RNA sequence: AAUAG
């Protein structure tokens, strides 16, 4: 059954903990991620902005696609 | 793509555009 | 800082250990100019000066181990180093390096 | 102690230092608005950046911005060093530094050659949408203020009352090409929120285009036959005919159809001198009906929209530049000025005020007789004054909108007024009906700080001047408006940040996902009239199920 | 007319006579500090109050005590000017007489064994200057008054917005000056709860039980009793007639309605009622009923009576039962239900529960609980309901005693409880929190007294601790008092308080407005983010007290206010405003100052009301206001009138002409921007004014005002000597007055403070006459800006939006040229390597840069310097520096090597060119004075000699003597010669003052007085500007599009009146140039001054010929006119003035295009506007950086123009770049421009090589983040 | 804190 969440709750419940920590409620996000042992694949814009890489949109999009090929191979 | 007039291109960050489009006008906001 | 409340002192503290990019570019230019000047010298004198000043080498060397190269002669190595400095001091091949003073 | 080191204040009383304030722990290092994530990672201070006050450059082109020479010298310093070294003017980089510090003429020539085709990014805070950052070609100017093109101000929400802009220099080739291709002002002329043009002319431009395209009865040179726009301009420059003279002009009009057919027709059209002189700058492929009318803000918006839809982008940019030049020139030539005699107060205002006061006294008498209750008295007094305000506004607008002129036959004819305030409001340059109401009619009923309406209204305008009580009542609402703006700014900022966070991952990743699902779209009906048409909802959407004819 | 006013009489367009002059504008500061420092024999205010509050200090054992006798303030070490030069606080020493009285242990307690009287130094008290400012660390500062919540009791409600239903919940809050807070609130179950210092709620009855109140006593206090008897075997109600007005009623003679008006039957009067038992069944007992035989309690208090209970009391023989009155409308069981939910039954249990709620997790003991409860509210040491708090408390609860009490008691708490219950019932109303009768003004004196008392308590603790020891044979009072805590408290308040603000000093108006500023923030006030809409609003009580226009535009809106023109603070700190009495129907010139509470009762007419010759009102119905609501009122019901038409607005708003034609949103901007104007080279009066300019100029203190009248003996650009009149001499006085003028002194905003004489030798002067004009003053009138010829027309888009087009002539005449004085410092310190030396021996610098330096290495006075020029030369010792091998080879080739010291010198900042006007050298005591410092010392000694000799000569000439003058000169020599107390490690300081002439340029901000602000876009040539038929070009072209949508029409009226005034001035100039007869000049002047039906009667017949010539000379540049706010010049007067000057009545002329010569198609509004040059100059705002300093931890560029920092690319800019799709630009911003240490160096090298490619890496901030997350014991890592 | 947008 699909659920409707508010924008704040939806933002806090994303897959990546870097974006969720960067939004708000850093302590809760980091504690949950640490106990769970989460892994962030850096798929969105905020993670790549934080780590200094090209964002997977626009001029960087193709670049990221190429990497997804090399990991596939 | 409303800013370009044609079909949207691959790699366009449409979520950021949507959020900015909604958020920018927030200051203007208050049987016959 | 001052009458503010969202300011902090640590936000205004420089990193005095950093090297200016102008200085780094000047160092690279000096390396290139020194290499070009050394290229206009006899290979023996160039190698002797390189060992005696540590250019393109991990360590500097005194006259003894520079003599250990081919002929172990402190008085000879000293003479050839003096000759190399005299030729490099000639205005014909020193205008490039003069600009770095 | 370990709890205080990790997270101070979570366990209990926060440990404080000698400054009597809580010590900052590692959790405080990483978290919050002032934490590492938001202060240093999602935003940073950058090099090759500057800031200055912005003035207006009315001579600029849409892709140009006026940049100060000293500011450019500081921003483009490594580039100047590189070109001094390349062309042999400086032996080393220290010599180049000395030359730049001494400000030699050859340094200025090198700076021109550096900035020849190097785009530069202009930013104004708050950056509410992506049009808050745009790329321009810099033109070096003497001075300390950035010159900004007028037609982009609406995109920046920028006015010249003390605004400051930041400037950034894209360094690598990829950044330069991104500035030229994506962020350049000539690429961004449509609003990404709605698709409507964002470089629509405003204020003086509109006013000028309004003044040149108006029509006057029995003007000098009426009834003259003109070979074309050039001869209309010649007649205007020779004082043969006025701008507002009704003439017949031979017009050659090219129409570009949907299929691309280009049909050229020459014919004699009844128009004014100003309309033909304005036709002189209209690109080929548009009807003359777009110009053969008085041009307010809406009409110029329609002109630009049709130019974009039927001709493209380059023609639209050139047309916008020419429109803004012409509007500025003829707004200057008009001599439009505001004066105390431009605020015409109708003679019916005093009679209406007297009638309202008398009938209010009658209603008070009825209240003293117990016929009506206090709430009824309040309500009907308020309705009385609202009706009086509407009547006074109507009489004032009617008096201000028209004038009587003598035509060629000698009779009296009704003409639309050339009153400066009326022209400013009607053209859409600045002003509305309510503001003219306040200038020349009644200020009307005002509200208390809680929101209730005061029975007696301000029966004076700003031309006559208010007394002390009326001004105090006005301040009641002025303060409320200012406070509301100040607080809603923060509320809107928080909402926008939340939306950007929730939607930041949405990127167009494919072309077609191969789904048959879709949404049902119908005209929006909220009563007996359409709120919005199906065309406006469907413009730009891909059909999911075949549209069979009914 | 005074002489200064006679020199240039301003035409008055007002019509209403003024019965009250505007009082001194800086009274709110001076009166407060006088209350603080002046000795009070009654001991109610200031230092005496604080001393009597803390002293006597009693030892715990009883051995001895320290008693306060008196205090005095010593003589300052330095004067104000000397304190500003040296950089020290202007203050006076506090010396307090104390007696240590030691008692005798063997003798009975209270026997004076010994007394030791001595004077103790109790700190240094900062002093207020003659103008209401303080000098703290050499900086002029203003302490801003606070608008806070008055102490007392306030009754409020949640307005039905907390619980699910409406259920409007009522609360009462007792707030003291010092101590804990008391809260009584209702829950949605109609139970009363108490909170002490905002912690967990407790049932209210507890607070009664701790006071010794039994449950029966509680019920008696909070309820009325309905009684019952057993009369002749029948039930007996005691009838209360008022209550009666569901059963059959007794009194068979006068039977009332049975199970189905009251007054008619109650008229006869009976005392007997018979009722059913079911009427008893529901009631609740009022007393505890005991049986001696049984020994038990048959029925308890607050217990519902039952049938079995009735039977039990029947057997017990009790015949009378009283129960509580309880209704649903007028009376309520709230206290009974509260008693039911109360688990406490005795004083000890209540004390224990209060202790548990106070101090959880501590074992409760009886003594600790008792001490806690006594200390909370009934101890004078920890509780203080101040005199104002007590008065407001008593007025709220209707108590007419305990006027001097400062602590709560049983009566106070019970009355607050009863009033809250009454408000719940319906009788009474809640309090208005924003009412100015509930908000108090707290000024400098009160805050200083509070902090001084804090310091006194700090030292009292230690004094008691020492006196408890006992060994006091050799102890003197000055061995017991440590003044450092008190000094720390006062310096904390005067230098680091939020309300101690760096003084606004752009112009006189800025200073006056800053001193009359009231903040809701500060210690004990509100917070910007936490403040709501209601506090920011304009309350109806602000009329005549707080200006509704002047308030900051921004997040501070509504929280900072300006005192109104006639507003005043009463003795309790509540604002009051003056009103004229209306006695017997006539408006008397007697003035009563009314506060907000007193104002509501009366009906107060406005100053615009029409008046007759007898002093009464003309109209039968006049527009007045009552209870904050305006309306039409009968003439006979009017009790008061407003004294002035500018009573509601502040000084800055009072300076705006035609304010009544401006929208309040723009009047706000005009008032705010009048305070940012920068003084120019030549001060020019406003042609159109309001009449308040003289008041601001005189009461600001910038001018030099004659203390006594007389004849100006000597005038000079720096000194004015006045020969005093024979009637005003103190017997045996020299008879002269000397005024030394401030010449080119830096202000707090780096502007110029300069005083220029406006008197001639031999000119008579009276008291109060202006002798010299300070900055922004012209002949005693405030001159903030310049009068500019203005055309309202568009000009080719150069006045687009709010842009301003300015003629080149305005630049040529230096009409907006300003002088800015900037202070620069070179500090030579002591380092580990060695001592930094100030010298002209600067390595790697040629003789070109040493030309302006002297032998000592300091620039000459009068040296014209540009950016990068050396002002003070300094060399810092440097350590051994490693040389790269290439540098070693370069040294071997060319052997030069001189790197003992490093050039760390003071240089003129870039893009700054000016003249050195002053150099000051401070040397530490014990360090050699160089040649330059000796030269300055000799010059100062010679100047002191010369000034003293000249002053002595003039005073002895007036009188017509060695020891006193020798003493004065010796003191001056000691002050000049002695060393300077500098910061530790500082060897020498050299301060250089630079004067910079800033001319108007594109980018500068210019404004009028109506919110019409803008930025200059172009400096137009004179031949290109619009001109009239006479060839006169306009000076400034303004956009007409900014007038209608902003509803500031006062600017058009000002333009018209300025045109008229300049026309009349031109006519006067023509009459002077043609040398017409003085009779014609007199006739013209009288015609000008008789225009309109004004309140001004200027008679030129009473002016001498020389006076008329001077007046005509001062009217050459235009006739100054006064248009008061809400009493201004009507349009008919403006048109008449235009007609007199032979100008069009519409104010519109025919202009021609200077570029083509062609007439513009419509007439253009041309006139004169007063325009200002705001302190927002593009010189101070243009910044650019390519590469510079970086942060220590984040390795990011610093922030600020002072640090040569970079702009911040914030989150929203990143969002914009993401929306565009510019990934590479964003990566440039994140990595190679901010914190990629290797990448940014590689990028610089690539650009120098012309390659334009980047090799991005990891930002350092992310590495820092990883390190901190790891430091939190969390393994965060990167996987490949 | 204050100020500008
Ligand atoms: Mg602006």
């Amino acid at each position: 059954e699909r659920e409707l969440l508010g924008i704040t709750k939806a933002s806090l419940a994303t897959e990546s903990f870097i974006s969720a920590a960067s939004f708000q409620e850093t302590t809760r996000v980091l504690t949950e991620a640490a106990v769970s042992g989460k892994r962030d694949d850096l798929r969105g814009l905020k993670e790549n902005v934080i780590v200094g890489r090209l964002i997977p949109a626009g001029t960087g999009f193709a670049y990221h696609q190429d990497r997804q090929a090399k990991r596939a191979q | 793509d409303l800013a370009r007039g044609h079909l949207v291109n691959q790699g366009e960050a449409v979520g950021v555009i949507a959020a900015q489009s909604i958020g920018e006008p927030g200051t203007q906001l208050t049987i016959q | 800082i001052g009458d503010d409340e969202d300011s902090h002192l640590g936000d205004f503290i420089e990193d005095t250990t950093l090297e200016l990019p102008l200085d780094s570019a000047t160092a690279t230019s000096l390396k290139a100019a020194t290499r070009d000047v050394l290229a206009g010298l006899t290979p023996r004198e160039a190698k002797v000066l390189r060992m005696r000043f540590g250019i393109d080498m991990n360590t500097d060397h005194t006259l003894e181990e520079v003599g250990k190269q081919f002929d172990v002669t402190r008085e000879r190595i000293r003479q050839i180093e003096a000759k190399a400095l005299r030729k490099l001091r000639h205005p014909s091949r020193s205008e490039v390096l003069r600009s770095f003073l | 102690s370990v709890d205080a080191l990790l997270d101070n204040g979570r366990r209990g009383r926060a440990i404080t230092g000698s400054n009597k304030r809580p010590l900052k722990s590692l959790a405080d290092m990483i978290k919050g608005k002032q934490g590492r994530f938001r202060q240093n990672l999602l935003g940073k201070r950058v090099d090759y950046s500057g800031r200055s006050v912005i003035t207006v450059g009315p001579y600029l082109r849409l892709h140009q911005c006026g940049l100060p020479k000293k500011m450019a010298l500081e921003l483009f310093k490594p580039f100047i060093y590189s070109k001094l070294e390349t062309r042999g003017l400086a032996t080393t980089i220290k010599a180049a530094k000395k030359m730049v510090e001494r400000e030699e003429a050859v340094v200025w020539d090198i700076l021109d050659e550096v900035i020849r085709e190097h785009p530069v990014l202009l930013n104004r805070a708050p950056t509410l949408h992506r049009l808050g950052i745009q790329a321009f070609e810099p033109v070096l100017i003497e001075g300390k203020a950035i010159q900004l093109h007028p037609l982009v101000c609406a995109a920046y929400n920028a006015d010249f009352d003390g605004d400051q802009m930041a400037v950034h220099v894209p360094l690598t080739l990829e950044a330069q090409l991104e500035a030229r291709t994506l962020m350049m002002s000539t690429n961004n002329i449509l609003s990404p929120a709605s698709g409507d043009p964002i470089i629509v002319p405003s204020q003086d431009v509109v006013l000028g285009l309004y003044y040149m395209t108006r029509e006057k009865i029995n003007a000098k040179g009426e009834g003259m036959y003109l070979t074309g726009p050039a001869e209309a301009e010649k007649a205007y420059r020779t004082k043969t005919a006025e701008l507002h003279a009704r003439v017949k002009v031979r017009i050659t009009e090219t129409i570009k159809h949907e299929n691309g057919k280009l049909t050229t027709e020459t014919k004699m059209i009844d128009t004014t001198v100003g309309r033909a002189m304005l036709w002189q700058i209209v690109p080929k492929g548009l009807p003359y009906s777009l110009v053969n009318q008085k041009l307010g803000k809406k009409q110029i918006s329609n002109l630009l929209n049709e130019a974009y839809r039927k001709l493209g982008l380059k023609d639209t940019v050139i047309f916008a530049d020419q429109i803004m030049y012409t509007g500025f020139a003829y707004a200057a030539l008009s001599g439009v000025s505001v004066g105390i005699d431009d605020m015409v107060v109708p003679a019916a205002k005093y009679t209406e005020i007297a009638e309202a006061e008398e009938e209010v006294r009658e209603i008070q008498e009825q209240f003293q007789s117990g016929l009506v209750t206090a709430g009824e008295r309040y309500n009907k007094v308020i309705d009385i004054w609202a009706s009086t305000n509407d009547r006074v506004a109507k009489a004032m607008m009617e008096n201000l909108s028209s004038e009587q002129v003598i035509n060629r036959q000698g009779e009296q004819e009704k003409q639309e007024s050339f009153n400066s305030i009326y022209m400013m409001a009607d053209s859409g340059a600045r002003g509305s009906a309510a503001q003219i109401r306040q200038l020349a009619g009644m200020r009307g009923l005002m509200a208390r700080p809680d929101g209730s309406i005061i029975e007696t209204p301000i029966t004076a305008n700003f031309k006559e001047g208010l007394n002390v009580l009326q001004y105090f009542i006005s301040t009641h609402g002025a303060r409320k408006g200012l406070a509301d703006t100040a607080l809603k700014t923060a509320n809107s900022g928080y909402l926008t940040r939340r939306l950007v966070d929730v939607a930041q991952d949405v990127v167009v990743t494919e072309h077609d996902c191969g789904t048959l699902e879709g949404v049902v779209m119908t005209p929006h009906i909220e009563g007996g009239d359409v709120k919005v048409a199906l065309t406006e909802l469907a413009l730009g959407r891909v059909v999911s199920e075949d549209i069979l004819k009914p | 007319y005074s002489y200064t006013e006679k020199k240039r009489i301003r035409k008055d367009f007002g019509t209403r006579p003024q019965v009250l002059d505007i009082p001194y504008l800086l009274s709110i500061q001076l009166d407060s500090f006088e209350k603080f420092i002046e000795q009070d024999p009654e001991g109610q205010y200031g230092l005496e109050a604080a001393f009597r509050s803390v002293f006597p200090i009693q030892s715990y054992n009883g051995n001895s005590e320290l008693q306060y006798v008196s205090y005095r303030l010593g003589e300052p070490v330095f004067d104000v000017k000397e304190c500003q030069i040296r950089g020290v606080t202007y203050s006076k020493p506090l010396r307090v007489k104390l007696r240590l009285v030691i008692f005798d242990k063997d003798a009975p307690a209270g026997t004076v064994k010994d007394i030791k009287e001595q004077e103790v130094y109790m700190g240094e008290i900062p002093l207020m200057t003659e103008n209401g400012t303080f000098v703290i660390n050499g900086t002029e500062r203003v302490i801003v008054s606070q608008l806070h919540r008055s102490p007392g009791v306030f009754f409020d409600s949640d307005k039905g917005k907390t619980h699910s239903s409406g259920k409007v919940l009522y609360n009462a809050r007792i707030i003291p000056y010092r101590g804990s807070w008391l809260d009584f609130e209702f829950d949605p179950k109609d139970n009363l709860y108490v909170r002490i210092d905002r912690r967990r709620k407790l049932p209210a009855s507890i607070i009664l039980r701790v006071l010794g109140k039994t449950s029966a006593e509680i019920l008696d206090i909070f309820f009325e009793k309905v009684n019952f008897e057993v009369k002749d075997q029948t039930l007996m109600m005691e009838l209360v007639p008022e209550r009666l007005r569901t059963f059959d009623i007794e009194a068979d003679g006068k039977v009332y309605v049975e199970k189905g008006h009251i007054r008619q039957l109650e008229k006869d009067g009976v005392n007997f009622i018979e009722v059913p038992v079911e009427y008893i069944v529901g009631k609740v007992s009022a007393k505890d009923y005991v049986n001696e035989a049984t020994g038990e309690l048959i029925i308890t208090a607050n217990q519902e009576i039952s049938l079995e209970a009735l039977a039990n009391l029947s057997q017990a023989g009790y015949k009378k039962l009283e129960v509580l009155f309880t209704n649903d409308l007028d009376h309520g069981p709230f206290m009974s239900e509260t008693l039911r939910v109360d688990s406490t039954t005795d004083r000890i249990s209540a004390l224990v529960e209060i202790y548990r709620m106070m101090r959880p997790g501590e074992p409760p003991t009886k003594e600790a609980a008792e001490s806690l409860f006594e200390s909370l509210f009934f101890s004078a040491e920890r509780y203080d309901l101040s005199t104002v708090g007590r008065m407001k408390f008593n007025s709220s609860i209707g108590r007419e005693d305990a006027e001097e009490q400062g602590t709560l008691d049983e009566v106070d708490i019970i009355e607050v409880m009863k009033k809250l219950i009454s408000i719940r019932n319906g009788k009474g109303e809640v309090d208005d929190i924003d009412h100015l009768g509930n908000r108090r003004i707290r000024s400098v004196g009160e805050m200083a007294e509070n902090q001084f008392r804090v310091g006194l308590v700090r030292v009292e603790r230690a004094v008691k601790e020492r006196l408890s020891l006992g060994d006091l044979d050799n102890v003197m009072p000055q061995d017991l008092i440590n003044a450092k805590p008190i000094s720390a408290a006062v310096k904390e308040f005067f230098g680091s308080s939020q309300l101690s603000q760096f003084m606004d000093q752009n112009n006189p108006l800025s200073e006056v407005t800053h001193k009359r500023r009231i903040s809701a923030l500060g210690p004990g006030g509100l917070t910007r983010e936490r403040a709501g809409f209601e506090v920011r609003d304009v309350h109806v009580t602000h009329y005549g007290r707080l200006c509704p226009i002047e308030t900051p535009e921004g997040p501070n809106i509504g929280l900072i206010n300006s005192l109104s023109a006639f507003a005043r603070c009463n003795e309790y700190g509540f604002l009051e405003t003056p009103y004229r009495r209306v006695v017997n129907g006539v408006v008397t010139d007697e003035v009563d100052y009314l506060s907000a509470i007193e104002e509501g009762q009366f009906v107060i007419a406005q100053a615009n009301a029409k008046l007759t010759e007898e002093g009464g009102f003309a109209d039968e119905l006049v527009t007045a206001r009552q209870k904050g609501e305006s309306g039409l009122h009968p003439r006979e019901h009017v009790d008061y009138m407003d004294v002035a038409t500018n009573q509601v607005v502040s000084i800055a708003a009072s300076l705006i002409p035609f304010l009544e034609h401006d929208d309040a949103n723009r009047a706000l901007m005009g008032a705010n921007m009048q305070r940012q104007a920068v003084p120019t080279l030549r001060s020019e009066k406003p042609l159109v004014g309001t009449g308040i300019e003289r008041n601001v100029a005189v009461d600001s203190g910038v001018t030099a005002v004659a203390k006594r009248g007389g004849v100006i003996q000597s005038v000079d650009a720096s000194r004015i000597v006045v020969k005093v009149n024979e009637e005003e001499l103190i017997p045996g006085e020299a008879g002269i007055d000397i005024y030394n003028l401030t010449k080119y002194t830096r202000s707090n905003q780096n502007t110029c403070i300069n005083q220029r004489p406006c008197v001639m030798p031999g000119e008579p002067v009276a008291r109060g006459d202006v002798l010299a004009d300070g900055p922004s003053t012209d002949l005693g009138e405030l001159a903030l800006g310049q009068n500019m010829r203005i055309a309202f027309m568009p000009w080719n888009g150069y006045n687009f939006e709010d842009s301003i087009l300015v003629s080149e002539r305005v630049v040529q005449d230096d009409r907006f040229t300003t002088i800015h004085i900037q202070e620069l410092s070179c500090v030579a310190r002591d380092t580990k390597l060695g001592a930094e030396e100030i010298t002209a021996d600067i390595p790697n610098v040629g003789e070109a840069a040493l030309s302006k330096l002297d032998e000592s290495g300091i620039v000459y006075i009068g040296a014209e310097v540009k950016g990068g020029d050396i002002l003070v030369g300094k060399v810092t010792p440097k350590g051994e520096t490693q040389l790269t091998p290439e540098e070693k080879l370069l040294r071997a080739i060319f052997g030069e090597k001189a790197s003992d010291v490093k050039d760390t010198s003071l240089r003129v900042p870039n893009s700054v060119a000016g003249t050195v006007i002053d150099v000051q050298v401070f040397t530490r005591d014990g360090v050699e004075k160089d040649k330059r410092a000796l030269e300055i010392e000799q010059m100062q000694l010679k100047e002191a000699k010369k000034d003293l000799t000249e002053e002595f000569q003039i005073l002895e000439g007036g009188l017509l003597l060695k020891a006193d003058f020798d003493k004065k000169f010796e003191a001056k020599r000691r002050k000049i010669t002695q060393g300077d107390d500098l910061a530790p490690g500082v060897l020498k300081i050299v301060k250089v003052y630079l004067a910079v002439k800033r001319r108007i340029q594109p980018g500068d901000k210019m404004a009028g007085r109506h919110g019409n602000k803008g930025v200059i876009s172009k400096i137009n040539p004179v031949e290109d500007m619009p001109y009239d038929e006479n060839g006169q070009p306009v000076d400034i072209v303004l956009n007409p599009l900014g007038v209608p949508s902003r509803m500031n029409i006062g600017q058009i009226l000002e333009v018209h009146l300025g045109l008229a005034a300049k026309g009349i001035g031109d006519k006067i100039n023509q009459m002077i140039k043609e040398q017409q007869e003085l009779a014609k000049l007199r006739e013209f002047l009288q015609k000008v001054y008789d225009l309109g039906d004004t309140r001004q009667r200027v008679d030129i017949s009473e002016l001498s010929d020389e006076d008329v010539r001077t007046l005509a000379h001062n009217l050459r540049a235009g006739l100054p006119v006064a248009t008061p706010v809400f009493d201004g010049a009507p349009e008919s007067s403006i048109k008449a003035m235009l007609e007199l000057a032979d100008l069009p009545a519409s104010g519109q002329l025919t202009l021609f295009d200077g570029r083509t010569g062609d007439a513009f198609e419509r007439p253009v509004t041309v006139g004169y506007m007063y325009m200002l040059k705001l302190n927002h100059l593009v010189d101070d705002k243009m910044h650019a950086r390519s590469t510079g300093s970086y942060s220590l931890v984040t390795q990011q560029p610093l922030g600020g123009k002072a640090q040569f920092g970079g702009q911040r690319f914030g989150e929203m800019e990143v969002w914009a770049l993401e929306a565009y799709g510019a990934a590479y630009t964003l990566q440039e911003m994140l990595t190679v421009k901010s914190d990629d240490v290797n990448g940014r160096t590689k990028m610089y090298k690539n650009i120098v090589d012309g390659n334009h490619a980047m090799e991005p890496g990891m930002p350092e901030s992310f590495n820092v983040l990883l390190k901190e997350i790891r430091s939190l014991g969390i393994n965060i890592e990167l996987e490949d």
